[PDB]
């Protein structure tokens, strides 16, 4: 019922035909919701209002209090396919700094490593992707960085010449 | 180095990857055995379609009366014109 | 919510790092827009702005048959918008990116929501 | 069993939610699955079977292991690693990857 | 079902190259290799040589189909530039315009 | 000069659309875009099979219609929904137009897996831009 007029003018008068226009067609459409429907969505969402953690932003005291960091995100898929090669990205970014409990694994660790080990703070973010999943995947990753800690805990005998 | 050597070769024993090291030309053929080769890429089956099954549907569309066939059926009746004067 | 009400322990969700991606410039404005009075109205301290621009300006000729002495190139006036959400839960993360997702803008202005759990270690 | 079945007919036809609305077709079709599995979390599909975070990778003992004199274990172990280090595959293709290649090889 | 040729030639020339996967695979992958035995690398090479044609993995160019063109193609529209070209200018792709910088 | 798609000035009243009327550096200045697919973009991939499609559907609507599709489509991804906005002419009668809107609507959301449907374009005036 919004007679627009939409139309580039030939010379010196008025936008083209009234009614529905072949670029009004071409915009990616919004006319559906309007102020007050989008008033009346955003009433329907207040719902869930799950309380959150006040630990202090920075990117300081959010590692310290749990150093890992995975990302499980949810990308937007094209077309009438679902299927989006995507969602298993995945990286056990631990802050190393924020554990801080290495006698000994401090000559280990540096070494069974390579592409990590900073000196700021050290990020220690080992690509863990060699599942086809995500969740399974971190779980792997964990349990490797268990049994590397534990095995850090009683050092070899010839780790400290270097 | 030796030392880095035997440490390689400690990770590789405790992680369960390869040990020893050696020439890196094995990546390529791990990757041909293993991973996509050449021929099988994401655009090959499908940079074409068969237009076989799609043709079938044309025709059966066609038939029913909800489909439009112009060039073919203008090349149909040029072949048919031309035998008519052939041949 | 009309979501089952349990009792177990959920995820530490933290920044919804998004970036949405087109071409036409006034979809990508719309879309930002409706994205921050949706924020706004839920009640989350953002930020935005606007990253460099990605455009690989493809190789082609000017004419069909034979033309080198007048080319031409297919650009476009992409833009980007970060709509970042600094912490929060994933629960309502989830329903507004579900209320978005219900009527995207076609084609331009695509969004690549990212989050970053925690958890803890061993 | 005929009214019982008359019933069940008339029960799935007229208790189960109607259209005679675009909220009721939208319904239907996230029923049907015509509509995606909102919000799109790529979770309905691209699932690649499960790996319980310890099939995969362990392969060490998986491995048949030629008498140690050649680089054919090397070669093995390195397949090996490239199999883990791909995430588009499972546990039995990986098995049968491995299974082929050392036939292939050491067949004799 | 083609109406040009050329299509069809590159149809069964791509699909007789994906059919015959294994076979292919191992020749390409241990064919020219300066590790491992000869053995097996000549073995490749004899099948290679002896095979008849439609089934080498070497038969990929970039043609599109409105035209069947192979100068000038990109896979990521698997379409040469003067079908792009000719989608554009009916203003049937987004974002293309002229380079007004 | 050059004619992509614009038609120089010859009479006054003659027949004459927006698509049919326009220059190839006005694709996006003083014209839009018909295809606001999820094709060609950027950064984001997949193009050449999203195209294919648009391309496809493009001409089984046109195929449908005898005769009252002068223009193309708008094609609009919503995530799972393909809006059909076509400049359909009034034919005849509703009977008619209400079958074979159903039966393709049906057809297509039990094909493509994805609901479909189309809406037409009851205007008594085209979107004439030249006078020509």
């Amino acid at each position: 019922p919004l007679p627009v007029r939409m139309g580039y003018p030939v010379k010196k008068g008025v936008p083209m035909a009234k009614e529905g226009n072949l670029e009004l067609l071409k915009i990616p459409n919004f006319l559906h919701l309007t102020p007050v429907a989008i008033k009346k969505h955003c009433e329907a969402l207040k719902d869930f209002c799950t309380e959150w953690p006040a630990a202090l932003d920075s990117d300081e005291k959010c590692e310290k209090h749990f150093p890992i960091e995975i990302d499980s995100t949810d990308y937007v898929s094209s077309g009438p396919s679902v299927r989006n090669p995507r969602a298993r990205v995945v990286v056990l970014r631990v802050k190393l700094s924020s554990l801080n409990l290495d006698d000994h694994a401090k000559k280990k660790l540096i070494k069974l490593v390579g592409e990590r080990y900073c000196k700021t703070t050290d990020v220690l973010t080992i690509k863990t992707d060699r599942c086809p999943l995500r969740r399974q995947n971190y779980d792997y990753a964990v349990y490797l960085l268990t049994v590397l800690y534990h095995e850090s805990w009683n050092t070899e005998e010839w780790e400290k010449s270097k | 180095s030796e030392y880095a050597f035997r440490m390689s070769r400690l990770s590789a024993r405790l992680f369960g990857e390869v040990t020893r090291p050696t020439n890196s030309k094995s990546m390529k053929v791990v990757k041909l055995f293993s991973e996509l080769p050449l021929a099988k890429k994401k655009e090959t089956y499908d940079w074409y379609p068969n237009h076989h099954t799609y043709a079938e549907l044309m025709q059966t569309l066609r038939f029913l009366g909800l489909y439009r066939d112009e060039h073919q059926d203008f090349m149909d009746e040029q072949k048919r014109l031309k035998k008519l004067r052939g041949k | 919510p009309v979501v089952t009400i349990s009792d177990e322990p959920d995820i530490l969700y933290k920044r919804l790092s998004v970036l949405v991606k087109g071409h036409d410039k006034a979809v990508l404005d719309s879309y930002e827009y409706f994205a921050v009075l949706a924020a706004k109205e839920l009640g989350i301290s953002i930020k935005v702005h606007e990253p460099p621009r990605k455009i690989e300006r493809f190789t082609l000729l000017q004419s069909v048959h034979i033309y080198k002495k007048h080319r031409v190139q297919y650009e476009m006036r992409t833009l980007y918008r970060c709509l970042e959400l600094e912490h929060l839960t994933g629960s309502t993360a989830d329903v507004y990116l579900e209320y978005i997702q219900r009527n995207l803008p076609e084609g331009v202005a695509m969004e690549v929501t990212k989050t970053q759990l925690e958890q803890l270690p061993e | 069993s005929l009214w019982d079945v008359e019933f069940a007919k008339q029960l799935a036809t007229v208790n189960e939610q109607p259209l005679q609305n675009g909220f009721e077709e939208l319904i239907q079709w996230t029923k049907e699955g015509k509509l995606w599995e909102f919000p799109i979390n790529n979770e309905a599909g691209f699932d690649d079977d499960g790996s319980e975070f310890h099939e995969h990778i362990f392969l060490e003992k998986h491995l048949e292991s030629f008498p140690k004199q050649g680089p054919i274990r090397h070669f093995m172990e390195l397949v090996t690693c490239g199999l883990s280090k791909n995430p588009y595959l499972s546990v039995k293709q990986k098995v049968e990857h491995i299974e082929w290649f050392r036939n292939y090889f050491n067949e004799k | 079902h083609y109406v040009d040729w050329r299509m069809w030639r590159d149809v069964k020339r791509r699909k007789m190259a994906y059919e015959y996967a294994d076979e292919r695979l191992r020749i390409n992958s241990l064919r020219k290799n300066t590790i491992l035995p000869k053995i097996l690398q000549d073995v490749a090479d004899e099948e290679i040589a002896a095979l008849p044609r439609d089934s080498c993995p070497v038969r990929i160019r970039n043609r599109c189909v409105m035209t069947s063109r192979p100068r000038g193609v990109k896979r990521r529209w698997r379409l040469s530039r003067i079908v792009f070209r000719h989608l554009a200018d009916h203003g049937q792709l987004s974002g293309i315009q002229r380079a007004t910088w | 000069k050059n004619r992509a798609a614009r038609v120089r000035v010859s009479k006054g009243d003659k027949p004459v659309t927006y698509e049919e009327a326009h220059a190839p550096h006005y694709i996006a200045h003083r014209k839009g875009w018909l295809s606001l697919h999820t094709g060609n973009l950027d950064g984001e991939d997949h193009a050449a099979e999203r195209t294919v499609e648009d391309v496809f559907l493009r001409k089984f609507m046109w195929g449908t219609f005898p005769g009252c599709l002068a223009d193309q489509l708008v094609l609009k991804r919503r995530g799972n929904q393909l809006e059909i906005c076509a400049v359909v002419l009034r034919q005849l009668s509703p009977h008619k137009y209400y079958f074979l809107v159903g039966y393709s609507e049906t057809l297509l959301s039990y094909f493509y897996k994805c609901p479909v449907r189309l809406h037409l374009q009851t205007v008594p005036s085209k979107v004439v831009y030249k006078y020509l």
